[PDB]
Order: C-alpha cells, then sequence, then structure tokens
C-alpha cells in the first residue's frame, strides 16, 4: 500500500 | 536540462519459428525526457495494434518502455522498431534479426 | 530470498492547459501489482496482478484517494520548483518520486527508501538512516528545511520500518505461487562465423524470474570480458527477463570458451560449451 503520511509538497 | 538518448533492443518473447503467433518487443531505455515516440513496422509500414507498459524509471532517473504486438515471422517479412525521441535527429529504426 | 516493494510517480507539465501527467506504478520485486495514468477513463488505482484482485473494495478507495492525493502534491511542486529555479511558464518539465522498503530471507526489515527527482537530476532523498536528508542543491535544502520542520523523516521512517514492510507480507503470501517461485534460466548457444577466420558465439538466458543474473565468459577456465558484448537485462512480456552475452573467437577454437552463468533458481552455477 501507498504512504497515507510524509508525502509532502517541496 | 539532461536529456539522455534512448537504447534500443528489439526482440521477440518466443524463439522465432515461421508460423507460430509470437510476440514482438520493442524496449526502449535509459531516456530523459520521457516523451518518446516508438512504432514497429512490418515491411517499413507501421504497425496499429501496438500496446506498451506503464512508464516506470531506473535507479538514475532514466525512463524505460516495453512496446509490443501479436506477430508471426516468415522467411520474406521484415521487421523493425522506430524510435524518435528529443536527443534524436532523425528517427532511429532498428532492424530485428532473429539471433539477437 | 530477499524482496521488496516500490512505488514510482512520474509528473510532467503540459503548459498551455490544464495539468500534469501523471503516471504510478507499485511493484513487489520485478512484478508490477498496481498503476494510475491520469489520463485513463477510470480515474482509479487498477490491478496488474491476478494476486491483488483479491483485494477489496475498500482497500482500492484508498489507494485510489492516496495516489491522487500524490498527483496533487506533484503538480503544486512543479509550479514551486518553476520559481525556486527562475523557469518560465513555457518549458514542459517533470517530477518523480521513488520509495519502497527491502526485506531479507526471513522477511524483516533491511532497508528503506525515499528519494526525489525535479528534471531528472537529484533533487532530495531520505538518508538510510531514515532520519535527516541528502539535499542536492540550495533550493533542495530550502525544501530540506520545511521537511525537518514538518518532521516527514519521522512519517516516512515508520511507514518504511512498519506499514510497507507489512503490506509486502502479505503480497509475498497472497501472491505465493509466482512471487515466492524462481524461474530458472533456459540456456543456449548460438554461433555465427563473420568471415573465414573470426567466430561469434552467444550465450542466451531466457525466461528467468527474478532480473537479477550473472552470465559470463571464461577462456581455458580464466574470465573473458575483452571482445565480449553484453546485452541488458530486458523483459520478454510475458513476466520473465531475457539476456545474452556474446564473445568473438577464432575460427576453430570455440572449445576453449565457456559461458558461465549465475541465478536465484539455480541451486548450482550453470557451465555451457559449443559442441
Amino acid at each position: 500500500e501507498l504512504a497515507g503520511w510524509g508525502i509532502l509538497t517541496v | 536540462m539532461i536529456q539522455r538518448t534512448p537504447k534500443i533492443q528489439v526482440y521477440s518473447r518466443h524463439p522465432a519459428e515461421n508460423g507460430k503467433s509470437n510476440f514482438l518487443n520493442c524496449y526502449v531505455s535509459g531516456f530523459h525526457p520521457s516523451d518518446i515516440e516508438v512504432d514497429l513496422l512490418k515491411n517499413g509500414e507501421r504497425i496499429e495494434k501496438v500496446e506498451h507498459s506503464d512508464l516506470s524509471f531506473s535507479k538514475d532517473w532514466s525512463f524505460y518502455l516495453l512496446y509490443y504486438t501479436e506477430f508471426t515471422p516468415t522467411e520474406k517479412d521484415e521487421y523493425a522498431c522506430r524510435v524518435n525521441h528529443v536527443t534524436l535527429s532523425q528517427p532511429k529504426i532498428v532492424k530485428w534479426d532473429r539471433d539477437m | 530470498g530477499s524482496h521488496s516493494m516500490r512505488y514510482f510517480f512520474t509528473s510532467v507539465s503540459r503548459p498551455g492547459r490544464g495539468e500534469p501527467r501523471f503516471i504510478a506504478v507499485g511493484y513487489v520485486d520485478d512484478t508490477q501489482f498496481v498503476r494510475f495514468d491520469s489520463d485513463a477513463a477510470s480515474q482509479r488505482m487498477e490491478p496488474r496482478a491476478p494476486w491483488i484482485e483479491q483485494e477489496g473494495p475498500e482497500y482500492w478507495d484508498g489507494e485510489t484517494r492516496k495516489v491522487k492525493a500524490h498527483s496533487q502534491t506533484h503538480r503544486v511542486d512543479l509550479g514551486t520548483l518553476r520559481g525556486y529555479y527562475n523557469q518560465s511558464e513555457a518549458g514542459s518539465h517533470t517530477v518523480q518520486r521513488m520509495y519502497g522498503c527491502d526485506v531479507g530471507s526471513d522477511w524483516r526489515f533491511l532497508r528503506g527508501y525515499h528519494q526525489y527527482a525535479y528534471d531528472g537530476k537529484d533533487y532530495i532523498a531520505l538518508k538510510e538512516d531514515l532520519r535527516s536528508w541528502t539535499a542536492a542543491d540550495m533550493a533542495a535544502q530550502t525544501t530540506k528545511h520545511k521537511w525537518e520542520a514538518a518532521h516527514v523523516a519521522e512519517q516516512l521512517r515508520a511507514y518504511l520500518e512498519g506499514t510497507c514492510v507489512e503490506w509486502l507480507r502479505r503480497y509475498l503470501e497472497n501472491g505465493k505461487e509466482t512471487l515466492q517461485r524462481t524461474d530458472a534460466p533456459k540456456t543456449h548457444m548460438t554461433h555465427h562465423a563473420v568471415s573465414d577466420h573470426e567466430a561469434t558465439l552467444r550465450c542466451w538466458a531466457l525466461s528467468f524470474y527474478p532480473a537479477e543474473i550473472t552470465l559470463t565468459w571464461q577462456r581455458d577456465g580464466e574470465d573473458q570480458t575483452q571482445d565480449t558484448e553484453l546485452v541488458e537485462t530486458r523483459p520478454a512480456g510475458d513476466g520473465t527477463f531475457q539476456k545474452w552475452v556474446a564473445v568473438v573467437v577464432p575460427s576453430g577454437q570455440e572449445q576453449r570458451y565457456t559461458c558461465h552463468v549465475q541465478h536465484e533458481g539455480l541451486p548450482k552455477p550453470l557451465t555451457l560449451r559449443w559442441e
């Protein structure tokens, strides 16, 4: 499964 | 910007035999950016029923794709893959060769 | 042996009208199991391996929810990286993200990954300790400051050491028939005479899974890389891979050369000769 947390904008 | 040229391999899935429903592949890799034009050819003429894989990339960030079509070899008919990309001034045609 | 799960994410700006082209794919080992394409009609995360179809409606709703949230993030990023780098509204540009976990033969956390590129160049990556960052340039140092403040590293380390490895273990089990099966290389050798005095021998490996393989020539029992050619490992399209390596030899001396093949699916390495 994909990460639900920690994919933030740069 | 870094523009990397595509490497091309053209090959069949299973070993080449006249009369058997094989698949012709054109594997392109090592290129950036992701926009690319790939044609599989039967006797110089562009094949219509051509599928390709979902775009992915290697650790160095370079992209790869597999094009393929269901096909059937002959002694007469000849095959090839035709590739255009930004790094290419003329389209690269790589002939299929049942021994490679 | 060991296994891995990785997700790859590519976004490509379309200047003049609308949002970026976004493509996402998930892999267990060398097997693709999921995909999202922003241009497909379904607008849902889609199965690509039969063993993922076992998963139900809520899984698919959640994976769709997250992959769309990834693409928006990427849309914002392409806009922000344009400014960061003083670029025009006219250029097409690319962002790439990769993440995943590796597990050893026991299936226990070995390594985690999270890395990001802009136009094909290192931008920012999570270091192996999963506690800090490699920011390639001053733009990525700014991004780095922002992600330290917002504790991105601690969030990703939990997914990577925890969640990622738990879902891999479940995938491995559910897909066992194929995922835990190795397909040994079908090997054979071919011969071609370039001229009256010079031969080419080609040693083929076919139908193997996983993709990792080693193919080498020996001469009189010693390694020979000179006058040899090796192709990149390539997908057959049915899930397996193919490679060959080839050496050019004097005509008549074909029996001095042997091909050596190493692969997880062979309990011991193979040797081939031209009869």
